[PDB]
């Protein structure tokens, strides 16, 4: 026995069915629709409606060995593949904070370059799809990357002298790693929640993208919005989808976040913003910080490894170690 | 009213009956049937043996106090979660039949105490377990590291592993089916003694409920509502343990702890666990705190030191 | 605009019935908010919110190869505007980019407003030599406009860029294409970058935005207990500033103060921009002009520097500069 009301059904329809006193699903495959639309006066095409949405409605072995059989996506960080068990998972939601200056967008490029690794060399061989909400993308930047990329795998090939290896970075061109980074820019957050609409059908086509970034998440939702219980359900429902999606196409998927200050007493401490319930939100979340002239990668939350903190820098060769 | 569910019915008498109502049973049970005989002509000895009959069939009968007892102390059971201070916290495991909450701030302990005691009761007990997994928050290197904690025979492992089943729902819709669907094959299967499931996990239940909450609607809380009934009927019809997690909000008036989904969700589960952090000297690692909010059984507020880095 | 979309007539009723007016207003609202208001079932609803997505955005697909590729297409990310000086555009490895904030602090006698009137000069010279060949748009929130040092300016103009043809420089008339405003409150300067700003950029007469202190309006009002309406404003005017400036690929340049440091980058080094994090979120490039008076002063010369903070694309260095009679110079062979 189900219930109408487990059932995605119209309001008006399922006021008129418990009018006539319909209050399971079983019940109404044994009733020829002429009969029931003339008893509860309902047209022939919302019956129709009616009748084929109720229609409508993996071990752990499986998953253990669809982990492993996908890698991560290295960062080019040997400490921070290390806290993080590889690299960025795929099929899970990574959420990046810091102060102006730490590094995000940089991170951002680094993985949007590395994802299109070969996986001769430990990579994933995907696509990469940017949205871009502030305008930060310089794509001078990301040709210093890929530059730097490209010298990085040659030399390791060559000093190693296999045969694969070669043949796998032949293709591996700054042009062809070039064409294989779609860009969408978004202005206000209609925009972007109209391109996350679109995104599912898009990837549907283009079904080698391994990888969608979001870079500025903050900055469409903390200005000229008042209703902050609109902008709390925009959230949830876009961190629904997001998930939904990254999981149905096996997708990594990063996010960044911007920091705020909390003032308690008379000290005040940097804390990200967009509320507290968006801290669930995130699979993963990191921080960025500033330590005398140090940059610090702190892992918050992971349900998987334990807290750390790495020590990276940014270099012209990109994000990079020590 | 329905054709062929019980005998005595003729074709003609159905249409007949249309003079009152049409709905539901109600009209022919819940009506004054002595004018009906003349309203529409029946016979008075044969509208009385179907009402009776229908009646039978469409309704419950109450059980004796006594046999109810007996057959609780042959059929209910209690499952260790395989810590030691939870235990001792919850009378040495939780009890099958009824529903378990455990509530806490982000990353606090929800996610790792669910996939430790699945570990225990797929490896301590060799059953099957369910797993819904809505937000994303299950990595089975975890489960793998914790059953390595446990023994060391990769077979005995993979035999642990393969009785734990996993389902992705994004939104309440294929929740509800899912759950559905366990139901349905559960009480069909009732023949059969094998393979049953006995632990089902909801690793969020805030991740789909609050996209609907918020403004004016209606249609949320009755989906909350209904999700709520069907996991307390699964719980105490079938005989099975379900342990659900929820986030927690700060009040703004009085500035206290509460669990979130509000006043019409405070009153679904029977038994409240709550987890903090301990804040300044002893912070981070596993060292938390874990507390007792509500039970049927044993005096709330009390307090207990727990760990979730030693297991 | 709703009828537009290709629907059956039953969901355009609804939504008549419901006071819809255009796809932003729809994909302004919620899924529970649209199911109260317009009473639909979940994929109908899903259906009407992928057909006005897929119209406001199109359907067009583009790549990097396609950004770096094509430089005529995309102004943005290869066109840059000249600061006057070789040694400044070589330190910015080109100039100033049309999108985004631009930032100028330092304490008094930096050298700000010289390097704006110098900018505001050479934004109108032709393609060739940097310029945009459009006015500028000039804000004063603090005092008076400099007019004898821009007189001085415009006179010097021929001695100061010398790598341009002299036979071109006279037919630039540099005071009529430069607009002056002045304002003295926070509202009066919303008011004004919401409704003046505009009407100026769409004619074409400016592409060139100046603001000559957007700290002083603020440092008045709001005391430290009044955090949340300032964050509010400034987030506004943010917001504003940057949808213009991507809307007429305009620059936008913003001067700002200092205050003293008694975890933001800052730990060697007695002064930080006013405004706060806040407002350091809505920029794109942050430059530090600095004069270092307390020492190397006995030499007989002011020792001027101008470091770059932080920028996507410009890693952190600084080269040394100084003001003369003509405008600002760049010291050759300094950059760090
Ligand atoms: N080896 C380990 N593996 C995994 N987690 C660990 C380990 N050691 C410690 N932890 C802790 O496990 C926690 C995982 O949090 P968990 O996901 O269980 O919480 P939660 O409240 O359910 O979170 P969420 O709101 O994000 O769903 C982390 O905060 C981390 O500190
Ligand atoms: N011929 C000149 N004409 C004008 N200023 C000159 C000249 N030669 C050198 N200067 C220097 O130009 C500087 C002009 O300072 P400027 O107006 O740019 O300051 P600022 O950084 O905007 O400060 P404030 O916060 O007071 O506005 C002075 O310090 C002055 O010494
Ligand atoms: N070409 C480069 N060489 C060296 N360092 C650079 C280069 N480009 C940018 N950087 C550094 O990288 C940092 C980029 O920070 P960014 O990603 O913009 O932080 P956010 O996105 O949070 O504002 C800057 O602080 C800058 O110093
Ligand atoms: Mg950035
Ligand atoms: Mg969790
Ligand atoms: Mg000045």
């Amino acid at each position: 026995q189900r219930d109408l009301v487990s059932f995605p059904l119209s309001p008006a329809v399922r006021v008129k069915l418990v009018s006539a006193g319909f209050q399971t699903a079983e019940e109404l495959l044994e009733v020829k629709p002429s009969e029931l639309s003339k008893e509860v006066g309902i047209s022939k095409a919302e019956a129709l409606e009616t009748l084929q949405i109720i229609r409508r409605e993996c071990t752990a072995l499986e998953l253990l060995e669809q982990e492993h059989t996908q890698g991560f996506i290295i960062t080019f960080c040997s400490a921070l593949d290390d806290i993080l068990g590889g690299g960025v998972p795929l099929m899970k939601t990574t959420e990046i904070c810091g102060a102006p200056g730490v590094g995000k967008t940089q991170l951002c490029m680094q993985l949007a370059v590395d994802v299109q690794i070969p996986e001769c060399f430990g990579g994933v061989a995907g696509e990469a799809v940017f949205i871009d909400t502030e305008g930060s993308f310089m794509v001078d930047r990301v040709v210093d990357l890929a530059t730097a990329c490209i010298q990085h795998l040659q030399l390791i090939a060559e000093k190693h002298k296999g045969e694969e290896h070669r043949k796998a970075l032949e293709d591996f061109t700054l042009d062809n790693i070039l064409s294989h980074i779609y860009y969408f820019r978004c202005r206000d957050y209609t925009e972007l929640l109209a391109q996350v609409y679109l995104l599912p059908d898009f990837l549907s086509e283009h079904s080698k993208v391994r990888l969608v970034i979001v870079d500025g998440i903050a900055f469409p939702f903390r200005h000229d919005l008042d209703d902050l219980s609109l902008r709390t359900r925009l959230l949830n429902g876009l961190a629904q989808q997001m998930i939904s999606l990254a999981n149905n196409h096996r997708l990594a998927v990063i996010l960044t976040n911007q920091m705020t200050t909390k003032i308690d007493r008379n000290q005040a401490l940097l804390v990200p913003a967009l509320g507290e319930s968006w801290g669930h939100a995130a699979t993963i979340r990191l921080i960025f910080h500033w330590d005398r002239k140090q940059r610090l990668a702190t892992l918050y939350k992971s349900p998987s490894q334990k807290e750390c903190t790495v020590l990276f820098q940014i270099k012209p060769q990109g994000f990079r170690d020590t | 009213l329905r054709v062929g569910l019980c005998p005595g019915l003729t074709e003609e008498m159905i249409q007949l009956l249309r003079s009152h109502r049409i709905k539901t049973v109600v009209d022919l049970v819940s009506a004054d049937l002595e004018e009906v005989a003349q309203k529409c002509g029946l016979s008075y000895k044969a509208l009385v043996a179907l009402r009776r009959v229908l009646l039978a069939q469409f309704s419950a009968f109450p059980v004796n106090g006594a046999d109810l007892y007996e057959e609780l102390k042959t059929s209910t059971a209690i499952l260790s979660t395989g810590i030691g201070s939870l235990d001792k916290l919850l009378d040495a495991g939780l009890y099958t039949g009824e529903v378990t909450e455990i509530v806490g701030g982000p990353g606090s302990g929800k996610t790792q105490v669910c996939l430790c005691m699945a570990a225990n009761v797929a490896h301590g007990l060799q059953q099957n377990v369910l797993y819904v997994d809505s937000n994303g928050g299950l990595t089975a290197s975890r489960l793998l590291q914790l059953l390595q904690a446990k023994t060391q025979d990769e077979e005995e492992q993979a035999e642990a592993l393969r009785r734990i089943q996993v389902v992705h729902a994004f939104d309440i819709f294929q929740m509800l089916d899912v759950l559905q669907e366990l139901r349905g094959t559960v009480a069909q299967q009732v023949t059969g003694s094998s393979g049953t499931v006995k632990v089902v996990v909801v690793d969020s239940v805030t991740a789909v409920v609050s996209p609907l909450l918020g403004g004016q609607q209606r249609e949320g809380l009755a989906l909350m509502m209904q999700l709520a009934r069907e996991l307390k009927t699964l719980a105490r019809d079938l005989g099975m343990a379900v342990v659900v997690t929820n986030h927690i909000t700060r009040d703004r008036d009085s500035g206290r702890l509460k669990p979130a989904l509000g006043r019409s969700w405070s009153f679904v589960p029977s038994t409240r666990i709550l987890l903090d952090t301990i804040e300044g000297a002893g912070a981070s690692g596993g060292r938390r705190m874990a507390c007792l909010a509500k039970s049927s059984r044993q005096p709330t507020g009390f307090q207990e030191m727990v760990d979730i880095g030693t297991w | 605009d709703l009828d537009l979309l290709d629907l059956n007539p039953r969901i355009i009723a609804a939504i008549k019935k419901a006071k819809l007016k255009s796809v932003k207003e729809v994909l302004h609202f919620s899924g529970p908010d649209l199911k109260r208001l317009t009473n639909l079932s979940s994929p109908e609803v899903w259906h009407l919110l992928r057909t006005a997505s897929l119209h406001l955005r199109g359907s067009s697909i583009l790549t990097a190869l396609q950004l770096h590729q094509q430089k005529e297409r995309f102004p943005t990310q290869h066109q840059r505007l000249s600061l006057g000086c070789p040694v400044l555009d070589a330190l910015l490895r080109g100039g100033l980019p049309l999108d985004g904030i631009t930032e100028l602090a330092g304490r008094s006698s930096a050298g700000k407003t010289q390097l704006a009137l110098q900018l505001c000069l050479a934004v109108q010279f032709p393609r060739q030599h940097g310029g945009l060949e459009a006015g500028a748009v000039y804000i004063c929130t603090e005092d008076a406009f400099p007019h004898k040092r821009l007189q001085q300016l415009m006179a010097q103009q021929p001695r100061l860029r010398t790598d341009v043809p002299g036979e071109l420089l006279q037919k630039l008339r540099f005071g009529s294409q430069i607009f002056i405003e002045h304002v003295a409150d926070v509202d009066t300067l919303l008011e004004c970058v919401n409704k003046k700003v505009p009407v100026l950029l769409s004619r074409g007469m400016a592409r060139l935005v100046v603001i000559d202190s957007v700290a002083a309006p603020f440092r008045c009002e709001f005391d430290s207990q009044a955090s949340a309406p300032r964050a509010r404003h400034l987030q506004s005017l943010g917001a504003t500033l940057r949808e213009l400036s991507s809307a007429f690929q305009s620059p936008v340049l913003c001067i700002n103060q200092v205050t003293e440091a008694m975890p933001l980058g800052f730990w060697d080094e007695r002064v930080s921009p006013a405004l706060g994090i806040t407002w350091a979120n809505q920029l794109l490039v942050r430059l530090l002009a600095d004069r270092l008076r307390e020492e190397e002063a006995a030499l007989g010369c002011p020792a001027r520097t101008l470091r770059v903070l932080s920028a996507p694309h410009l890693p952190p260095s600084s080269c040394s500069y100084t003001i003369s009679a003509e405008g600002v110079r760049g010291t050759p062979g300094t950059q760090s």
